[PDB]
């Protein structure tokens, strides 16, 4: 399978500082087909960034994503108290789709 | 308003099987793919079965690629998903996600069944 | 049997495509088909061909190679086999259409061995083959309209050398046969692999012809008179759009100029991955497509109107109104550049390129169907050394009938009739509606997402439903009910054997789906309910 290494799960920021968090994945992923989902705590995840780069319909503007064919990231320009959340990103070309491993973003 | 509730959720012996349906509302649930996306206590998410719009295009994931089926019901608008040899790296948390471009992903989920094995 | 082969990168099937259809058809026919149709008005129906047909049907047989991994005709095996005759109408349209391009190349490289002079011949006409009523076009608003320019005489008297008809081909011109038998060379000793399989091709194909279209597009509009030219071009006459010509002549110019009745866009998508997104793809190749044919149309037209500034007659008069119009108005303007040699040898040295890719590519798509038709009688060995020097052989053969002293009438009539008439409108029709209704909208949208990623929009559904069966339909039933006989240059009037030869031609292009249908349908044992779905069931 495509295993998508993630950053580390914890990651502790203030509000107001930008942060980034990549995805690793093993094999070559075709940059439109790698989407970022950020679940809540106690939610179902939502599609957050699609294509590694365009934003869903309620994302922030302050949200952005980069990357490709193998690094991807997701960029918070100004963290506010509502993005403590878990982000994953999921390669959505192979037909074994696979997510990549938590992200969690905690406040201080 | 695209609306995905699941149901059939709940305690199963292992080995058993259990049924979920994800009653699709809201939208045209014969264009879309939808698939089913577990989430583990852990809280890793790992996708489970993929199906087309009209059924004729079937993806499974390696855990689940010979015990788990994945189904339509165009005409009454739920999705459905068929287990058999519940194994105890099965419980997880259920959802039902509506993705059909492939350049867009699950932009719809679901609500949440709690499948437990034990 | 060796598992078939794939394109092995991305930018193979662009460059395939991209040397698959931009050709003749966008710098030779699409000018004398819209000077043909008074200019204006060839347009709305060219866009409305182009934007609910033309694009449509491309991606359509791109789409069915990529999913059936076959060329042609052995794609409509798991496209409703009933209708696999399809396949066999577009092996007969793109035979037929192989004869009469490769006739193209070989009245271009004519030109190219012409082109070598200190002084071109057609730049100036105190020649043998020059009538007495001649003289230089600079010369034509000073002398007191029976008068004929130098470039039209070289066309007509020593590329041609044009008979009094389709009755009188005349004598075997050994000139233009031997132009046609070195070209035929050309393309022989490419399909056998030897050439275009480099790396050498991107700066070759897609880099010279179109560097020389902008040259030619810098001169024209910059001719005094090009203004006039532009204005015939663009600006619609409303009345001519009541006629069935424009609507046959515009909408089998988009059906022919992208190539798409022909089995060669399904062979050459059949050779893409799977999971490769031919959609992008191949709207930036109609795109450029298109784009090649309305700018190389803005440079002819301005060409065509400095051509009737400078001899004092009407624009639609000035030229040739029939296949020759790129070979007057073309070498006119090479003959308007600083040192007109040189670019005399590069404009023909473009034509052959643009003309000799896309041979290349129908070649191999129809030579593509036909070892798919039969795998393992016409392996990767020796048999197809032989078949191809058979098709190559029988197609130059009966090419020396077009190449005569008489064979532009026999030209003109494969042109219209053998390869872009209603046979045209019928194959893409039938692959439109056997996709849209046999297939389903749903069904075949469901096959492209799995392989595409996504689901095809309202246009591609919409026009595979709709609007191309329905345009292929109002053209089809419209050119019979308000029917003109086919002229050459609006003088020649065709004799009626003629006429049913070329109608002869078309319906050996149209006739192979009923025959095929019938054939299924007396081969297969039960009730007509019966044959009929299993014969629409996919394999
Ligand atoms: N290539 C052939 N023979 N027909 C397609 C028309 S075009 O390539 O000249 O545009
Ligand atoms: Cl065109
Ligand atoms: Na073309
Ligand atoms: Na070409």
């Amino acid at each position: 399978e495509n295993v998508l290494t993630q950053s580390p799960a914890i990651m502790s920021t203030s509000p107001g500082e930008k942060v980034t968090m990549t995805c690793r994945a093993s094999s070559s992923v075709g940059s439109s087909y790698l989407h970022w989902y950020q679940q809540k705590s106690g939610a179902s995840p939502k599609l957050w960034i699609y294509s590694t780069s365009n934003l869903a319909s309620g994302v922030p503007a302050r949200f952005s994503g980069s990357g490709s064919g193998t690094s991807y990231s997701l960029t918070i320009s100004s963290v506010e108290a509502e993005d403590a959340a878990t982000y994953y990103c999921q390669q959505f070309s192979g037909y074994p789709l696979t997510f990549g491993s938590g992200t969690k973003l905690e406040m201080k | 308003e695209v609306q995905l509730v699941e149901s059939g959720g709940g305690l199963v012996k292992p080995g058993g099987s259990l049924k979920l349906s994800c009653a699709a509302s809201g939208f045209t649930f014969s264009s879309y793919a939808m698939s089913w996306v577990r989430q583990s206590p852990e809280k890793r998410l790992e996708w489970v079965a993929e199906i087309s719009s009209g059924g004729r295009y079937i993806y499974y994931s390696d855990t689940v690629t010979g015990r788990f089926t994945i189904s339509r019901d165009n005409a009454r608008n739920i999705l459905h998903l068929e287990m058999s040899s519940l194994r105890s790296e099965d419980t997880a948390m259920y959802y039902c996600a509506r993705g059909e471009v492939r350049q867009r992903g699950f932009d719809y989920w679901g609500q949440g069944t709690t499948l437990t094995v034990s | 049997p060796p598992q078939r082969e794939k394109w092995s990168s991305k930018i193979d099937f662009v460059l395939s495509v991209a040397g698959g259809f931009v050709g003749l058809g966008n710098v030779w026919r699409f000018p004398y088909l819209c000077y043909k149709n008074g200019g204006g008005a060839f347009l709305i129906p060219y866009f409305i061909f182009l934007f609910g047909s033309g694009l449509p049907v491309f991606f359509l047989e791109v789409i069915i190679g990529q999913y059936t991994s076959e060329g042609g005709i052995t794609c409509w095996e798991k496209i409703c086999p009933l209708f696999s005759g399809i396949g066999y109408a577009s092996i007969v349209i793109v035979s037929l259409l192989n004869v009469y391009y490769i006739v193209i190349l070989a009245w271009a490289t004519y030109y190219l061995f012409h082109s070598f002079q200190k002084d071109l011949p057609w730049a100036h006409c105190n020649h043998s083959w020059n009538t007495p009523q001649c003289m230089e076009d600079t010369l034509r608003r000073n002398e007191s309209a029976n008068f004929t320019s130098p470039v039209i005489e070289f066309w007509e008297r020593n590329v041609l050398s044009l008979s009094s008809g389709i009755d009188n081909p005349g004598s075997l011109k050994w000139d233009l046969a031997l132009c046609l038998l070195l070209v035929w060379l050309v393309c022989f000793f490419c399909i056998w692999k030897g050439v275009r399989s480099t790396g050498k091709v991107v700066y070759f194909t897609a880099t010279f012809p179109f560097a020389m279209l902008l040259v030619l597009l810098v001169r024209g509009l910059t001719l005094p008179g090009a203004g006039e030219g532009i204005k015939f071009y663009l600006y619609p006459d409303i009345s001519r759009l009541g006629d069935p010509q424009v609507w046959i002549d515009a909408g089998t110019q988009i059906f022919f100029s992208y190539a798409i009745c022909l089995g060669a866009m399904t062979s050459l998508g059949s050779y893409n991955k799977y999971k490769y997104n031919s959609y992008r793809d191949c709207m930036l190749l109609g795109c450029l497509n298109s784009g090649t044919s309305f700018v190389s149309g803005f440079a002819i037209f301005s060409i065509l109107g400095f051509m009737a500034q400078e001899q004092g007659v009407d624009i639609a008069d000035v030229a040739e109104s029939g296949p020759g119009l790129a070979f007057i108005a073309y070498p006119k303007a090479v003959t308007m550049m600083p040192l007109p040699t040189f670019w005399s040898i590069l404009f023909f040295i473009m034509l052959l390129l643009l003309g000799l890719d896309s041979q290349f590519v129908e070649v191999e798509g129809q030579i593509t169907s036909l070892v798919d038709l039969y795998p393992s009688f016409l392996r990767k060995g020796y048999r197809r050394e032989i078949f191809i020097a058979i098709l190559c052989s029988i197609s130059y053969l009966l090419g020396l009938t077009m190449v005569t002293e008489g064979g532009m009438y026999v030209f003109q009539l494969f042109d219209y009739y053998a390869a872009s008439g209603v046979c045209l409108l019928w194959v893409a029709f039938f692959e439109c509606f056997v996709i849209a209704w046999i297939y389903g909208v749903n069904r075949f949208s469901e096959d492209i997402r799995d392989m595409i990623g996504y689901r095809p929009g309202p246009w591609m559904k919409y026009s595979w439903a709709v609007i191309t069966p329905a345009l292929c339909v109002g053209c089809f039933v419209f050119s019979l009910v308000k029917y003109v006989p086919l002229t050459y240059n609006k003088v020649y009037r065709y004799p009626d054997w003629a006429i049913g030869l070329g109608w002869g031609l078309a319906l050996s292009s149209m006739l192979c789906i009923p025959l095929v249908i019938v054939i299924l349908l007396c081969r297969t044992e039960g009730p007509l309910r019966v044959r009929i779905k299993y014969l629409i069931t996919p394999r």
